[PDB]
């Protein structure tokens, strides 16, 4: 699920609360991206590596 | 849950975001409010019922 706003290069793809779905990751395939903005609060549920 | 007596509802104790989820289904018959479970919320809410 998508808890916060996916946001890159100022345009808006899955907003918070919102399912998703395959269309949505053939929207991620056309656009080419890989660097997003994630906030503080979903840092700490990660788990370091080294 | 039937009720046994008629008249007005009112919310007491529901406030969005911390112990109700309202998601919109991609049907446009479903436009539901779920109720979370007192386990996966946050710590601000465990009395919140």
């Amino acid at each position: 699920t998508a808890s916060f706003d996916i946001e890159a290069n100022g345009k808006v793809y899955v907003e918070k609360g919102r399912r998703i779905t395959a269309r949505h990751i053939r929207q991620l395939e056309k656009d080419d991206v890989k660097l997003i903005e994630v906030p503080v609060e979903y840092i700490a549920g990660k788990v370091v590596a080294k | 849950v039937i009720t046994e007596v008629s008249g007005f509802v009112r919310f007491t104790d529901m406030i969005d975001g911390q112990t109700i989820t309202r998601q919109t289904d991609e049907l446009t018959g479903l436009s539901s409010l779920v109720v979370l479970d007192s386990a996966e919320r946050t710590a601000g809410g465990k009395d919140l019922r």
